């Protein structure tokens, strides 16, 4: 029913910023919560942040505080993640996940396909 | 930050067996826990949230249980499709950490 | 055929107060002595029927409504009361018959970060009629200029969140509430307790 | 009407340790206006539902305004404890009234750093409900008396909230106003329109 | 550093008129601004701080107004004692800079 | 309310340092902050530095770094400004100013009479 589509792979220089989009389809948009997860090329998943648009509350990991910003768009029904001041180890696969109101906002029910972000010279 | 560990790191099983994976939290996290299954190169899939409740569509052969600082998941009848990587996640207090990840393989 | 109140009572997730649930009990013998094994301080306030003599009776039917509310608000679930919940979330009739059971659930519905899955309606044009649900999320027009779907000046979102935490006071800790409503009609009694 | 403007639109709020106390009486108060302060702000109310405050009537209303850190706003509640709760401002358990807190990073932040907001850090004991301690004597943490020198085991009781707009949401300044109502034998006068 | 500019640098007026002085900042300084009035040879005296708040003891005819990068000061009923030099000063970010200093003189 | 008194006129050689004292009277003395300003005879005012005696933080202008220090003494209830490496362009009238905790610590509420410092041969 409800599915999410993410943008393509990105290649960036260390001194730059990256915007990743996540377009969701199906159901009602206001009853959703959006979380972002990062996976290193060989290690396990890493939690980044959660956004509740209808309550308008954002929360980010302490490590990524002051660097990552998650926003939502009702007109296009999308979610955007801005990451600033990339570094050599910030290359990874990024996943967009959504949590319902009835089930649990924090848990992730549906997952995007993920985008590969590369940082190098 | 509550640090989550899993055991065993790598497990070897065979089709038709019943397998168990344990997950321990450094501090109490009440009954807030979730398990995810990830195939090689694919997006993860939710299996159990609340440490007991099953997500709709998940086969009934999975089942988990736990109270606090001690959780477990089990597959009663292991299937050829069930070989993947399994991850914990606790969503009590911010910085919802994941687990190391227990990998499931095939005995030869 | 013991009635399955256990599923109604021992559920893992109760619905929000505004979108409360409804369950029907029928064609079963109901044993009310079982539920006494609940939390040691569960309010068992009964209107129109004595709690102790509930065992020997023949309710034509029994409707069970379950939700989770705030502590200080537990007194608002009564016939004829007024307030936020009594007006915009849940209304009981004047000639109500049945029982209300409320017990603290701070060990199950509390997140150190904060539980935001429990919502409650704060703004509405008019008071709810008895036994009515309104799950609409239309923008509230508190002024004269039409809102047209923007939460600007004098345009408020009608729902707020019960950001539950385990460090809150007694008056803000979550309480699970189950309301049983009986009835008598021309139909023969279907649920008769021992 | 009631002077809820000079209490919510004042240029500078008092420090948390020397918080302000404002009496309100013989006025008609329209609380609905308090819903336009910010798109998202904290409006907890203890002992009374906010939607039924423009129909009831009290004898007097006490307003206390100050500025506290973002992550410490949870300490302003009955039965709580921490740093602000017992050293600066203690709320009684038998409390009826509302607390209104909202972010004010655009009005109380300096790029160089706002040093005008102070909070007490050291005290011999805890604070009784609704008590003010404005003393500034040096605090002897250890056994040796220092008689007013800031060396070892002798710290100044007060510290500063060096607010800056660069800080995160957990360190940005938050303006807090606590309204307390009470009922006495005297007739009510402070009522909604 | 933030550079402040005053206008007009030289101004002329007469008793009973209404006068205004504009003060523009190079960058955003939020709402932190102060105005001082110095007589020839004497120490400056504070008039307005916070760009809107009036310092106690100052006659009420002075009024300041501004939000960001552009502020104004106005005198409604000018008086013979109001002939002096007026300075701006912002105190957002360090190295608090003053202005050029507008001198307000009678009309010959 | 508060009365501030400054020292007399100073005439110094370029290769020297000058200590100017500012005595305050009125109110509790630990709630005050001390600001020092300079005015050349041919131009307007110019800010140097601010000290919070009770919080123990002192901050000076970027230009005068390594050249000026501002201290205070609680028992004498005074402030001192020491200017080192006097240059022929540093002659001017120096003003002592006092902020306040309740009002603002960066604005100047009460002003001294200032001291004339001339540096030449």
């Amino acid at each position: 029913q409800v599915q999410l589509v993410q943008s393509g792979a990105e290649v960036k220089k260390p001194g730059s910023s990256v915007k990743v989009s996540c377009k969701a389809s199906g159901g009602t948009f206001s009853s959703y919560s959006f979380i972002w997860v990062r996976q290193a090329p060989g290690q396990g998943l890493e939690w980044m942040g959660r956004i509740i648009p209808i309550l308008g509350i954002a929360n980010y990991a302490q490590k990524f505080q002051g660097r990552v910003t998650i926003t939502a768009d009702k007109s296009t029904t999308t979610a955007y993640m801005e990451l600033s001041s990339l570094r050599s180890e910030d290359t990874a696969v990024y996943y967009c996940a959504r949590g319902t109101e009835y089930g649990d906002y924090d848990v992730s029910h549906d997952w995007g396909q993920g985008t590969l972000v590369t940082v190098s010279s | 930050d509550i640090q989550m560990t899993q055991s065993p790191s790598t497990l070897s099983a065979s089709v038709g067996d019943r397998v168990t994976i344990t997950c321990r939290a450094s501090q109490s996290i009440s009954s807030w826990l979730a398990w995810y299954q990830q195939k090689p190169g694919k997006a993860p899939k939710l299996l159990i949230y609340k440490a007991s409740s099953l997500e709709s569509g998940v086969p009934s052969r999975f089942s988990g249980s736990g109270s606090g600082t001690e959780f477990t998941l089990t597959i009663s009848s292991l299937q050829p499709d069930d070989f993947a990587t399994y991850y914990c996640q606790q969503y009590n207090s911010y910085s919802h950490t994941f687990g190391q990840g227990t990998k499931l393989e095939i005995k030869r | 055929n013991l009635c399955p109140f256990d599923e109604v009572f021992n559920a893992t997730r109760f619905a929000s107060v505004y979108a409360w649930n409804r369950k029907r009990i029928s064609n079963c013998v109901a044993d009310y002595s079982v539920l006494y094994n609940l939390a040691p301080f569960f309010t068992f306030k009964c209107y129109g029927v004595s709690p102790t003599k509930l065992n020997d009776l023949c309710f034509t039917n029994v409707y069970a409504d379950s939700f989770v509310i705030r502590g200080d608000e537990v007194r608002q679930i009564a016939p004829g009361q007024t307030g936020n919940i009594a007006d915009y979330n849940y209304k009981l009739p004047d000639d109500f018959t049945g029982c209300v059971i409320a017990w603290n659930s701070n060990k199950l519905d509390s997140k150190v970060s904060g539980n935001y899955n429990y919502l409650y309606r704060l703004f509405r044009k008019s008071n709810l009629k008895p036994f009515e649900r309104d799950i609409s999320t239309e923008i509230y027009q508190a002024g004269n200029k039409p809102c047209n779907g923007v939460a600007g000046f004098n345009c408020y979102f009608p729902l707020r969140s019960y950001s539950f935490r385990p460090t809150y006071g007694v008056g803000h800790q979550p309480y699970r509430v189950v309301v049983l409503s009986f009835e008598l009609l021309h139909a023969p009694a279907t649920v008769c307790g021992p």
